[PDB]
């Protein structure tokens, strides 16, 4: 039989990289897992795979900013797949 | 391109540990004597379970969990038999630091002690099959600095 | 303007996960550069992104094993990229 | 999808930190009185330089560097003016442990200390643009053990 690594296969969606806040606006919901949820239930439908949406998540959680602490919010995947992960609608 | 296979109904489990009381942890720990409620989480929890139902996996909703608690979770997971699904997700929405998230207790919990539950040794009915983790949770206490860039 | 964090727009490609060791054939170079840079050569002409190359490399390094020590290696990718990164040929 | 403009001509400088000479470290550090010369690591520095020199990166080689070595080149870069640059690589080919790179001298390189030299404060003319880090080394001494799966 064939063998891989123990930890092989793993995605991890950090809300943000080393040493940093993450925001969560009471009444909407966190900065990292609104964007998470809506960028997978307009994506997932056209079969992008899930680092491109990361990818995106990246992009719209560094357009917001903390007008009060004139700060930012940086997420971080961090994967060991070796293959495309897509979650098919159908 | 090789593609993770996933077919299964449903695709598997997703687990949602959803931390909103810290009186525990302000109570007991006295570094977290002003740490604060997580007002607003079960707005994630519920876009969470709404998202991924619709993408055809079985939510696992579990509310204001203790470090020990968290394990506990993890364990049951860990243990049951994953051979009919194609994936696992794992949410988890609390409070953290470096490296760690917090129960409502203000106990630690480091991050590699919760996603190396599921490695191929531990849990053989997920070797092979992509496991996914989402950490809602500061790592630390510093506020990200902006740079000016270009508009696209 | 616009603000994005000051942490944006990085890749590290790590040879292995945490707490464990990678490999260096010294007759032909280490598992994790060797198979990076011959998915870079066949893939990069094609137009591929640099994450989905990643994940080939992830598939290729987990197959590889050390017969002395029963022995894997599971190189690691982590990302602040908000976009896709190709690097084209022409 | 949003894709980084990668059309400059040279696309950015590719470091290459290449690593044989453990001498230093054997004689200096208790614990690395058997840390070995890494043989063949020219091998990596060739194919990096073969490959990146076809991607049109400008290829920056420097082997055998100390920890202050390193930090000494990657500060030159970090005040290099990269306006006319897509992108920046470098690629470090070393001994490490957990979180840390060896100079040839045994002393210990943080990888965070690496990487963040090129943060959009740091390195002003490389903000919004992909700084790619490669990092070819151990991070523990653990062998990491396999899982039975079915072959594709
Ligand atoms: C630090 C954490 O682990 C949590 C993670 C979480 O709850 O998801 N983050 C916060 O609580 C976040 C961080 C801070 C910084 C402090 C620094 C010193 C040590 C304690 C943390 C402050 N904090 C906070 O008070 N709130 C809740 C109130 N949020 C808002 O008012 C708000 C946030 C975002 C937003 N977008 C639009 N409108 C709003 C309003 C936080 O979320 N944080
Ligand atoms: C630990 C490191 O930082 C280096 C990284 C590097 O040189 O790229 N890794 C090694 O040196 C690697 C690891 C070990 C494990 C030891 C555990 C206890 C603490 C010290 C490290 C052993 N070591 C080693 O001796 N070699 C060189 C010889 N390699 C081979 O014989 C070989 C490797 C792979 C292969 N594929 C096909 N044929 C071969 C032959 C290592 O690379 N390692």
């Amino acid at each position: 039989t064939r063998y891989i690594p123990d930890e092989a296969d793993f995605l991890l969606g950090m809300a943000t990289v080393n040493n940093c806040v993450s925001y969560r606006n009471p009444a909407e919901g966190t900065w990292y897992i609104q964007s998470l949820c809506q960028s997978l239930r307009e994506r997932c439908p056209r079969g992008d795979d899930i680092l491109t949406i990361l990818t995106e998540v990246n992009y719209e959680v560094s357009n917001k900013d903390d007008k009060k602490n004139m700060g930012k919010q940086m997420p971080q995947p961090t994967f060991t797949l070796r293959k495309k992960l897509v979650f098919p609608s159908d | 391109d090789k593609v993770y296979q996933m077919k299964s109904k449903p695709r598997g489990y997703c687990l949602i540990i959803n931390n909103h009381n810290f009186a525990k942890a302000r109570e007991k720990v006295p570094k977290l004597h002003s740490i604060r409620d997580r007002n607003g989480t079960h707005l994630d929890a519920g876009a969470l379970t709404t998202t991924f139902e619709e993408l055809h996996f079985e939510i696992k909703p579990h509310d204001d969990c203790t470090v020990e608690q968290i394990y506990e979770i993890l364990k049951i997971y860990q243990l049951m038999d994953h051979s009919n699904m194609d994936c696992f997700i794992c949410c988890i929405l609390s409070h953290g630091d470096k490296g760690i998230i917090y129960g409502t207790d203000g106990q630690e919990a480091p991050i590699y002690e919760l996603t190396s539950q599921f490695t191929g040794l531990k849990c053989p009915s997920l070797a092979g099959k992509p496991k996914v983790f989402f950490i809602q949770a500061c790592q630390g206490d510093n506020y990200q600095k902006g740079i000016p860039v270009e508009t696209d």
